[PDB]
């Protein structure tokens, strides 16, 4: 249901009675990634994918599905911010997401 | 309201400074301007909100004329910072600046100069000059051939 | 009010017939005809007309003799065998506007409503266009002039609805349709020169003329708008339209590669059948 970006269901589905008692560390990550949705932040789900990757870690093959919704919300910020600018700094561009240019240029390149 | 009907000159709003202050003072009309300045913050969202309309509707009269009014200098005339001009930039990207021209190396913006496809551009200006031209002047070369006949 | 008119060929083969019944007689003056037309459209549309006797005076311009009840009667049996086709104007055939078009074009102004004027040439050797609808409507002049009836040039086309493009091809048996290719457009593009060299050069001198030796204000102020868009292409260095001559003469090899090709394929019949059926014919002759 996150993958279909509607965080607010995933808001209704923590805040009901009947499923909150069978909560835990796997549903913290899962409450980062719909806040980093919501957000439409990247550095936040960076951060998500950084502090919960030791319940991350045990994740299953849908990791490859969790990466490919990062490189989604990447590709709205790309196609967010360069399609308003023909030519622009780099680093004038990539100030505003605060990361480094490896490997936002190997994903616009590729 | 004339100054906002249309072809808005490039004004300093400190004339209206004190405008906005005596129409907060004087209570003989427009009284409840501190009812418009009632709430802390409502009141503050919309000045904020008013100079920001207006000082980006004048960009959007501005952006009809292709004058190339080199907005690295409008800045400097204007008595503000570079980041906010930025910010209106966030703005003009929701108000659908997809038309325009930026620089990497400059700071000058170009609202104009497209690819120029000459199929569909040039092909149109040439139309519309050569034609209106042609039967531009054959309306006035007649008609005034028989403005002539007038004289015998 | 009115933005095209539609002129038949049949009142201009009208005016073939005032120049067949003069009767020899040495007058051939600016015979006056009753315009009829279809006012209710926004469009100008002239299906037939008819003449009035109309005479002048030699010396004294101001003298129009034009009738009512020959116009009530014509007007009248003509509506009482078609009551589709009503009164519009009317034209003469002189080619110079006379002073005394405005008395005449006044009664068709007063009796009926607003006329429109046309001005054609006695002989047909004029290779412009010789229909000119000029409206009567009264204008305002910024000079301060009083205020006049304006003869305005309204555009028209000469067009045939259902049967006269019939009639006149078959009795010309001489000119061709739009046929398009070689010939028609060749033929556009050698005479083309001439078409404006006449009018340009038979126009600027008496312009130039009347430019030095002129008085009795010509409307002086539209030449400003004359000159200033002549001046409105200022000789352009031709730079930004460089490219535009690579995509017209990339076309222009694009019709080279069809023409190379295309013929190309056209060889092939004839390079194999002059083989085929002359070295046969041959060998099988004896």
């Amino acid at each position: 249901k996150i993958m279909l970006n509607t965080p607010e269901d995933v808001q209704a589905l923590v805040s009901g009675k009947l499923a909150l008692r069978y909560a835990g560390r796997q549903t913290e990550a899962l409450k980062c990634v719909a806040q980093a949705s919501k957000n439409r932040s990247l550095a936040d789900f960076e951060k998500a994918l950084t502090d919960y990757r030791a319940e991350l870690r045990d994740d299953p093959i849908i990791s490859t599905h969790l990466a490919k919704l990062y490189d989604n919300l990447l590709e709205q910020n790309l196609i967010r911010v360069i399609e308003p600018f023909s030519r622009v700094q780099i680093e004038h561009i990539s100030s505003l997401i605060k990361l480094s240019k490896a490997d936002v240029e190997r994903k616009l390149s590729q | 309201l004339l100054k906002l009907f249309t072809t808005m000159e490039l004004m300093r709003w400190s004339t209206l400074v004190e405008d906005y202050g005596m129409e907060l003072r004087k209570g003989s009309l427009e009284s409840p301007a501190t009812d418009v300045f009632g709430s802390t913050e409502e009141g503050e969202k919309r000045w904020k909100d008013l100079k920001n309309r207006v000082v980006e509707h004048n960009i959007r009269i501005m952006a009809k004329y292709y004058t190339r009014i080199t907005m690295k200098r409008m800045a400097q005339l204007l008595d503000l910072s570079v980041d906010e001009s930025e910010a209106f930039l966030s703005n003009l990207v929701v108000n659908k600046t997809i038309f325009a021209k930026v620089d990497r190396l400059a700071g000058i913006i170009n609202f104009q100069r497209p690819k120029d496809p000459n199929n569909l551009l040039n092909d149109w200006s040439q139309k519309l000059n050569s034609l209106m031209s042609l039967v531009n002047k054959t309306t006035h070369l007649i008609a005034k051939e028989e403005m002539i006949h007038n004289l015998q | 009010a009115v933005q095209k008119v539609v002129v038949h060929p049949l009142v201009l083969l009208s005016v073939v017939d005032h120049f067949n019944r003069i009767g020899k007689v040495g007058n051939q003056k600016r015979v006056v005809g009753v315009l009829l037309g279809s006012w209710q459209k926004k469009v100008l549309d002239v299906s037939n007309s008819f003449a009035v006797p109309f005479d002048e005076d030699d010396k004294d311009d101001s003298v129009w003799f034009l009738d009512h009840d020959y116009l009530e009667n014509m007007y009248g049996m003509f509506k009482k065998v078609n009551a589709r086709e009503r009164i519009v104007g009317w034209y003469h055939t002189g080619p110079k506007l006379h002073k005394n078009d405005i008395a005449i074009n006044e009664l068709m102004k007063r009796y009926c409503p607003n006329s429109v004027l046309v001005i054609i040439d006695v002989k047909p050797k004029d290779l412009g266009l010789p229909t000119e609808a000029y409206i009567s409507v009264e204008e305002v002049h910024d000079d301060g002039t009083p205020t006049s009836k304006t003869f305005e040039h309204v555009t028209s086309e000469i067009g045939a609805e259902e049967a006269e493009e019939v009639g006149v091809e078959h009795l010309l048996r001489d000119i061709k349709d739009t046929t398009v290719g070689t010939l028609s457009q060749r033929i556009t593009n050698q005479v083309h020169g001439l078409k404006g060299l006449n009018s340009k050069l038979l126009d600027i001198r008496s312009y130039l003329e009347k430019v030095a030796t002129g008085k009795l204000p010509i409307n002086h102020q539209i030449i400003y708008q004359l000159q200033d868009v002549f001046n409105l292409l200022p000789d352009v260095s031709l730079q930004e339209f460089v490219k535009a001559f690579y995509l017209k003469t990339n076309d222009q090899m694009v019709v080279v590669y069809l023409a190379s090709l295309i013929r190309s394929v056209v060889a092939l019949h004839n390079l194999i059948n002059n083989k085929i059926a002359n070295r046969d014919a041959e060998k099988k002759e004896g």
